[PDB]
């Protein structure tokens, strides 16, 4: 699955 | 508005290294990240990286790892890219740009900054009067120029007998050859003002220190 | 691994629909993309966020002309009533977590043109050289390209109704009022330019020529 955390 | 403010433009000597900043105003500066975007001439975007103001931590296409250092100043609300060994594959444009912490979305971007590496060296215009050859007479206005030719850097300024010929004057964006910039202006004065009245353009280079008036002769 | 793959730049009459396409990597069918736009010496602007399901949220300032759709790992932008501000390249964008390292890639854009927008001719000015330049050896000749819109240009020279494409310099166009202005130099020894019988600036536009001769010869 798509992760973002930046 | 929600903005962002970058550095203006750099022109730079290879293997030097350069840091241009984005200021953010009127938003959580800590709430969001700044995102740098590579754009070389004429070619696409290219993403060089992430600064966290919040957290500090940084994230890099590998690409730009031992290029480009991102930095964040929360208490002035500023983001640094500063790039390092500079050649001319790193002359282009820099945006900085905001995304959250969670998305995709540059939802906001900076102005660009035109980051130029070269080693072009300052050289003073040849400016050259440009009338019509006879042909180009016979009509009910006459349009004469000047051609500044082989300046460098950017900019010079044009003025027609010391700004007192305004309207009817067109100035064009400089060429740039060979890292040589070359430009034109015309003026369209009515048959009857020329040649019987003096038409002279003036043209001023900053950077030489140099000012040219050259005087529109008929051929 | 992670790839946008952008479909080929198109072209769509004004008020028409477009449909532009920004395929997924096939393991990433599931993911959110971001739409941009980037019109002419302007920063990239979002556009919107469109989710697997085709669910979207546009940017500030974005019409309710642009929607956009999903089909497995296809990310469509749909405008509906094209209009000429929305000329421009669109480019996707995609964020990811991978090696635990976020990064961010673009796909290549898609270059949308607007046919059929409303239309100025070119106003073309061409110059001899000097008889100063002539002295050193020199002949720039000098089309000036004004009053023209849309931006879309293209220009070539001819001797004696013949192609010179060597020795040309051509500016991109620029804003000048409403309209656009370039510029166009043709760099010649002064024997080319005394052995010649013309010269010719061309410039399409839009389906258009426009065509301005000149002479070495006396009148």
């Amino acid at each position: 699955v798509q992760i973002i955390y930046k | 508005q929600v903005q962002l403010q970058q550095s203006g433009a750099a022109l730079v000597r290879p293997g030097t290294s350069v840091k241009v900043s984005c200021r953010a105003s009127e938003y959580a500066f800590t709430n969001y990240v700044i995102e740098w975007v590579k754009q070389r001439p004429g070619q696409g975007l290219e993403w060089i990286g992430v600064i966290n103001p919040g957290s500090g931590g940084t994230n890099y296409n590998e690409k730009f790892k031992g290029k480009a250092t991102l930095i964040a100043d929360k208490s002035s609300s500023t983001a640094y890219m500063q790039l390092s060994s500079l050649t001319s594959d790193d002359s282009a444009v820099y945006f900085c740009a905001r995304s959250t912490y969670y998305s995709g979305a540059l939802d906001y971007w900076g102005q660009g900054t035109s980051v130029t590496v070269s080693s072009a060296k300052t050289t003073a215009p040849s400016v050259y009067p440009l009338a019509p050859v006879c042909g180009d007479t016979t009509g009910s206005s006459v349009t004469l120029g000047c051609l500044v030719k082989g300046y460098f850097p950017e900019p010079v300024t044009l003025t027609w007998n010391s700004g007192s010929l305004s309207s009817g004057v067109h100035t064009f964006p400089a060429v740039l050859q060979s890292d040589l910039y070359t430009l034109s202006s015309s003026v369209t004065v009515t048959s009857s003002t020329w040649p019987s009245q003096s038409i002279t353009c003036n043209v001023a280079h900053p950077a030489s220190s140099t000012k040219v008036d050259k005087k529109i002769e008929p051929r | 691994q992670l790839v946008l793959t952008q479909s080929s730049s198109a072209s769509f009459s004004l008020g028409a629909s477009a449909k532009l396409t920004c395929t997924l990597s096939s393991q990433h069918s599931t993911y959110t993309i971001e739409w941009y736009q980037q019109q002419p010496l302007k920063p990239p602007k979002y556009v919107m966020e469109l989710k697997k399901d085709g669910s979207h949220s546009t940017g500030d300032g974005i019409p309710d002309r642009f929607s956009g759709s999903s089909s497995g790992a296809d990310r469509y932008l749909s405008i509906s009533n094209i209009q000429p501000e929305d000329e421009a390249i669109y480019i996707c964008g995609v964020g990811d977590t991978i090696k635990e390292q976020f990064v961010y890639v673009f796909g290549g854009g898609t270059k949308v043109t607007v046919l059929g927008q409303p239309k100025s001719t070119p106003t073309l000015t061409v110059f001899p050289p000097s008889s100063e330049e002539l002295k050193e050896n020199k002949a720039t000749l000098v089309c000036l390209i004004s009053n023209f819109s849309p931006s879309g240009v293209t220009v070539a020279w001819k001797a004696n109704g013949t192609p010179i494409t060597q020795g040309v310099d051509t500016s991109n166009p620029t804003k000048e009022g409403n309209k656009f202005m370039a510029s166009s130099f043709l760099h010649l020894t002064s024997d080319q330019w005394r052995s010649h019988n013309s010269f010719t600036c061309q410039v399409t536009h839009e389906g258009d020529t426009v065509e301005k001769s000149l002479s070495p010869a006396e009148c």
